[PDB]
């Protein structure tokens, strides 16, 4: 695409890179285990658009955060069960862990870790019985990212197109 | 013995404790030299959330060991 980017186009590439990443991450985890597996390969699958350059952004971010993700993952669900949040206070708990994580500062490792622990959380309600939460989590994070001035920083870092200019690029 | 705790800011702080020390004591030492309330501490070792009713020998932590530190805040 073209260089430079505003906060108006960052909210669109943020939502597209948020699912394209959790998808390629659960797709490979399905071969090893089936924990929090998807609804089987059918119409209820996740139809992403890999025809765009953002398709390669999720694949890369899913590689630099592969081992660091499993390192502290068995403890994320263990404490998540002791939480037992609700649809009325779902943003009151998630906004707490995040603000408690970036409280020290902001880095590429703190963004991938956020999405990593931003999946099972939503799916945890889907199974519970609250069908129709995926649209809620989307129209919730994008608002937190634009309210916490996260979109700007990403714009100063070169937008999401700066991912190709990282380690494995 | 001496242990090394790693934070999410890239800062590592040393700590002098003993295998018979309880997890509640090590947390008090961190707030005494750092000021971080024990209610907002999520130690992590081997992908296991150590409990507050067990000692360090319970997990088999030797000397020169490293433990990650997360955070759950107390306001929310």
């Amino acid at each position: 695409a073209l260089p430079s980017a505003s906060e108006e186009q960052v909210a669109q590439d943020t939502e597209e890179v948020f699912r394209s990443y959790v998808f390629y991450r659960h797709q490979q985890e399905q071969e090893a285990e089936g924990v929090a597996a998807p609804a089987d390969p059918e119409m209820v699958t996740l139809p992403l658009q890999p025809s765009s350059t953002m398709g390669q952004v999720g694949r890369q971010l899913a590689i630099i955060g592969d081992d660091i993700n499993r390192r502290y993952d068995s403890e994320f669900q263990t404490m998540l069960q002791h939480l037992q949040p609700t649809a009325e206070n779902a943003y009151e708990y998630f906004t707490c862990i995040a603000t408690s994580l970036f409280e020290s500062g902001i880095n590429w490792g703190r963004v991938v870790a956020l999405l990593g622990f931003g999946y099972r959380l939503a799916l945890h309600v889907y199974q519970h019985g609250l069908t129709g939460f995926l649209g809620q989590v989307t129209r919730f994070v994008v608002d937190f990212m634009l309210h916490h001035c996260i979109a700007r920083w990403i714009a100063q870092r070169g937008g999401w197109v700066a991912a190709l200019n990282l380690g494995n690029g | 013995m001496q242990i090394f705790v790693k934070t999410l800011t890239g800062k590592t702080i040393t700590l002098e404790v003993e295998p018979s020390d309880t997890i509640e004591n090590v947390k008090a030492k961190i707030q005494d030299k750092e000021g971080i309330p024990p209610d907002q501490q999520r130690l992590i070792f081997a992908g296991k959330q150590l409990e507050d009713g067990r000692t360090l020998s319970d997990y088999n932590i030797q000397k020169e060991s490293t433990l990650h530190l997360v955070l759950r805040l107390r306001g929310c």
